RNA sequence: GUCAACUGUGAUUGAACAAGAGUUAGCCGCUCCUAAGGGAUAGCUGAAAAGUGUUUAAAGGGGUCCCCGUCUCAAAAGGGAAACAGGUUGAUAUUCCUGUGCCAAUAGUAUUAUGAGUUAGAUGGUAACAUAUAUAUAAAUGAACUCCUUUACAUAGGCUUUACACUCGGGGUGCGUUUUCUUUGCACUUUACCUUUAUAACAAACCUUGGAAUCAAUUUACUUGGAGAAGAGGUUCGUUGAACUCAAUUCAAAAAUUUGUUUUGUAGCAAUAGUAAUUCGUAAUUAUCCGAAGUGGUAAGGACUAUCCUUGAAAAAAGGAGGGAACGGCUUUGUGCUUUGCUACUCUUAAUACUUGUAUGAGCGUACCAACAACCGCAUCAGGUCUCCAAGGUUAACAGCCUCUGGUUAAAUAGAAAAAAGUAGGUAAGGGAAGUCGGCAAAAUAGAUCCGUAACUUCGGGAAAAGGAUUGGCUCUGAGGACAUUAAUGUUAACUCAGAACUGAAACGGACAAGGGGAAUCCGACUGUUUAAUUAAAACAUAGCAUUGUGAAAAGCCACAACUGGUAUUAAC
């Protein structure tokens, strides 16, 4: 936080790298250390264990989900079409 | 090395006892020998 | 090795036909006290007697069948 | 001259690909009278990651309808599926997320993945992640329905063929940047040897034919035919246009 | 044993004879260590004791 | 000090060849193979390590004594207490909904 | 024993020559299991040779005729039951010897003892869970058919516990210094497996109660909580492995069984064994052997935390759970099966006797070197050659320097003389790159602490920029703990920091290690890689950009003579 001016989190990697890439990196980074909000206990600790796969700590279980964030635009419309047909 | 193989062993003990020096009373009615350093068996 | 509290039991153990012998040594001042260990095939079973009135008790108790075993 | 890299690939050797990590085939269902006349519906057990594929395994627990006891399939993850969620898989089964279902009995514009080509192949189309198919059409007499690949591509495929609904899980995977080469060395250390990927240019002429020049010349056409010998096929195969892809 | 002695009356040490770092000299994380754990253990006292309220425990 | 050795051969540390420095009645430092310690057998839904049941490695498991393997108490180590109360109810509520549901129909 | 030749000098030496001796295993390895792999059967091709390997099969196991099934070799560092302590030889020892154990099997029948159950399957605990102490924790019904689990696993960072090591201080022993001074220096003050070791202790996990916003509990770190936290009281696992009342005894109290006090005891193993001694000669005795603490170096474990567009082998083998097939003994009709009449019997460990092939422990390895001469290098070759063990002082330090244990003073030679010249080194007035291809070489810089730090910049860097200052020895002062007496007073510790005097040839990172820098241009962005023995770069890789083809067994792309493969445990992210 108040260390860097620009860089934050991407601040590891800034001797290396293109600024623009590391710009890219930031914005993927940030969704992807985030701990999201479990549907199925209520607790804001939902973090990513592997690519695919995010684990609740609380209730110790498995939702699948997109690479960086819990879920796509695309899956959510996909499952609001099923409900809806 | 350290550890052996019974078939080794074996043949290893044979050429140890073909190596040793001819009875002397032979001569009286030496042609081949190995030394270790410079000759290896060549198994 | 094996420490046996009970002295009945001890005595029941020496009753019983595998053991046959008795190792029993006196140990000096740090006064006499008499450590008996007493050999069954299984274990090496002790007690330790704290007194000579314990151990004469003990050593004319036990049968004379066993083999008597003394360091001196 | 000597034997150009890809030529040499196929000779199989050391260029067998890396299935160590690899937690055994991702083939659906097979098809049977169970799944054909009505539906079983099973629970996932499990999600468990594979990094040849790239999204994970579902573990799926069905009861042996034959004889007794549980048994286990490896299903493709469906994005938004979770353990102990419940799939349903047949003819007569419920439309929903990651159900497997003939696509006949799909209504149409529907987003589904894991396609066969024919009833029983068992998911052989759409299975990378993030990846979908849209249902574009089913025919008036039924038997053939029509689909739309993830290339945008459109086929007609039997009405009887099973797909599952939903997208793939582990979707955007591309849209983060490849950091370094020791994260593309972990990359093709779980995938086949295939990496460093050297330039043909660079090489001598002998040894790749786009090689040799003193100022590295690629002297001859860089657009070969599908007629061309393999070890001619270097070049850009069938090339209908070259430049810069535009409008 | 008299460099130890010399140690002890706190006279072997000297400015100039250091070469490790103020950190390889004496482990700052291991300072910090020694006052939360003082410090800690101090407020767990105080309320043990019941001298401070939970507040005021929590706050400090 | 002194130097030692193993016994058995296997110097570097592995899996299975650690070991432990112990001085003698011999008055000698010496080294002692130690025993390989493991992980802990899990409950099947939670993979949670189970109460009154000993983590013994199988050589031991197999020489131990029933009661030192497995809990009186429902279905043993295979499952913990709690997470057997959930799914008794759940089974237990479920036929009830069905039978509730049968009912229904008629 | 030894000296013909060899041991690039000498040689009485020897890793040379001659004669013998010597390696001892139920428990250590191999041996066993599966893997990456390899070889085959089944097939099918190919003149054959071969190329392939479940793939168009009438095939190893479990069950009262039925249900399952490709095989086989492949790890001396993966998996894998089970042994240690002391002694001993001219040479080996986990293996010989003495002591103590541990493990697997261990057939039939009859006896016996051990606990169960009966007049066909124990119990407690609200619960988490616990319960057989028989010489021996043995024995706590259960078939088919099922389901789990152990085997069985990444990296990084801290925190923590134990052990060995290291240090100080006290008592005890002997030796050493000892003109002078030293209540001094050194040495020794030992303790294993094994006893599901018993307990104690603690990080965790879980349970009963409890019912929380004024958020609390709480770690270095954030963690946890009505999907029940704090609190209170338990229970479990894992560390550990005699801690602690642990056991005995004693007297006092509880009480028809439990606590307090005394006396004992290295908990058994265990002192008889080890060590330092002490006397007495054919080889024997005697005496000794323990009170406090600190450093944090090794190693292991633990609880954690973070990272991956990478999530980190398997089987043999072992274990747990589901299920509910089966079921007294005697007498008797009818057909091993069924109904009547009667009531010490049915289990279960261990021991014993008697019979049945001879009813216990397979086979192989175990010397020595591991290079300072034993291996590879054509050779006692300054070369190469894997792994573990890791003392003291200085210090950041496994660095460099010196030291103790242990080792050595041999290196294909010595002596005498000492100039040139050589080679490895030093050193030099005054100037300071005028040198040459080029400051090459060499020198200067250099450690810490305190200041101060620019252009420029992808804002991260630049940077230890640049450029300064300080640093010895002594005598003081301050800062930083732990315990217990009601805020003060006591008992008591490790070392590190900061400040001040004095002191000296201002010398002091004293030896020791130890950036030369700046101003620029140019190329490659980068970490990476390369021409093994004339080549490390500006070449190559690399992320990034872009392109082509391909929707699939009649596809792409590649291999094979053929049949057939590979990409592919694949599928347009």
């Amino acid at each position: 936080s108040r260390r860097t001016k620009k860089v934050g989190l991407t601040g590891k990697y800034g001797t290396r790298y293109g600024s623009s890439l590391r710009k890219q990196i930031k914005k993927i980074e940030l969704m992807q250390h985030a701990k999201y909000l479990c549907t199925f206990c209520g607790k804001t600790a939902t973090k990513r264990t592997c690519v695919g796969i995010w684990k609740c700590k609380k209730c110790k279980r498995k939702v699948c989900g997109g690479a960086w964030s819990l879920t796509t635009p695309a899956a959510v419309a996909a499952k609001s079409t099923i409900i809806r047909l | 090395g350290s550890i052996k193989r019974f078939r080794l062993k074996q043949r290893l003990g044979k050429c140890r006892r073909q190596n040793r020096p001819v009875p002397h009373w032979y001569r009286l009615k030496n042609t081949k020998r190995r030394h270790w350093r410079r000759t290896k068996l060549g198994l | 090795p094996k420490q046996i509290t009970d002295i009945r039991k001890f005595l029941k153990i020496s009753r019983k036909p595998d053991t046959t012998a008795v190792i029993i040594m006196k140990k000096k001042s740090k006064t006499v006290i008499t450590k008996l260990k007493l050999r069954t095939k299984k274990y090496l079973y002790t007690m330790v007697f704290a007194d000579r009135k314990k151990a004469e008790r003990i050593e004319n108790s036990l049968l004379p069948s066993l083999k008597r075993i003394y360091y001196p | 001259g000597r034997v150009i890299r890809g030529q040499r690939k196929g000779r199989g050797s050391i260029f067998k690909s890396h299935n160590h990590h690899r937690k055994g085939a991702a083939k659906l269902r097979h098809l049977d009278y169970c799944e054909k006349k009505g539906y079983i519906k099973g629970l996932v057990k499990d999600i468990i990651h594979d990094p040849g594929r790239g999204a994970p395994l579902a573990k799926v627990i069905f009861k042996r309808t034959e004889k007794y006891g549980k048994k286990e399939e490896l299903i493709i993850a469906s994005e938004g599926m979770f353990t102990g969620q419940y799939i349903s898989c047949g003819t007569k089964a419920p439309l929903s997320v990651g159900n497997i279902l003939p696509i006949g009995k799909m209504p149409e514009g529907t987003l589904i993945c894991n396609l066969e080509h024919r009833t029983g192949n068992r998911g052989t189309l759409v299975k990378a992640s993030g990846c979908y198919a849209t249902v574009v059409g089913q025919s008036e007499d039924g038997k053939k329905t029509k689909v739309r690949l993830p290339s945008g591509a459109k086929k007609t495929i039997d009405a009887k063929a099973r797909a599952m609904v939903g997208v793939v899980g582990a979707g955007g995977r591309i849209d983060k940047p490849i950091l370094k080469a020791g994260v593309a060395h972990h990359k093709y250390r779980v995938k086949r040897n295939c990496w460093p990927k050297v330039r043909g240019v660079a090489m001598n002429p002998v040894e790749h034919p786009h090689g040799g020049g003193n100022h590295q010349h690629i002297g001859h056409p860089s657009t070969v035919s599908r007629s061309a010998p393999a070890g001619q096929k270097v070049g850009l195969i069938a090339a209908r246009r070259t430049g810069l892809l535009r409008g | 044993r008299l460099y130890k002695l010399a140690k002890r009356k706190g006279r072997h040490m000297g400015i100039g004879k250091r070469k490790g770092t103020k950190n390889a000299r004496t482990n700052q994380k291991t300072l910090w260590i020694k006052r939360q754990r003082v410090l800690r253990r101090l407020l767990k006292r105080l309320r043990d004791s019941k001298k401070v309220d939970r507040h005021l425990y929590h706050s400090f | 000090a002194q130097r030692v050795h193993y016994r058995r051969h296997n110097h570097y540390n592995t899996k299975s060849n650690k070991v432990r420095p112990v001085r003698t009645p011999g008055g000698k430092l010496t080294i002692h193979v130690v025993k390989k310690k493991a992980g802990k057998p899990k409950c099947a839904d939670c993979k949670t390590a189970i109460q009154g049941v000993k983590a013994l490695r199988p050589a031991d498991n197999y020489r131990a004594r029933r009661k030192n393997r497995t809990v009186a108490r429902a279905y043993g180590g295979s499952i913990c207490a709690r997470c057997i109360r959930e799914r008794i109810m759940r089974a237990f509520l479920f036929e009830e909904q069905k039978c509730v549901r049968q009912v229904l129909k008629e």
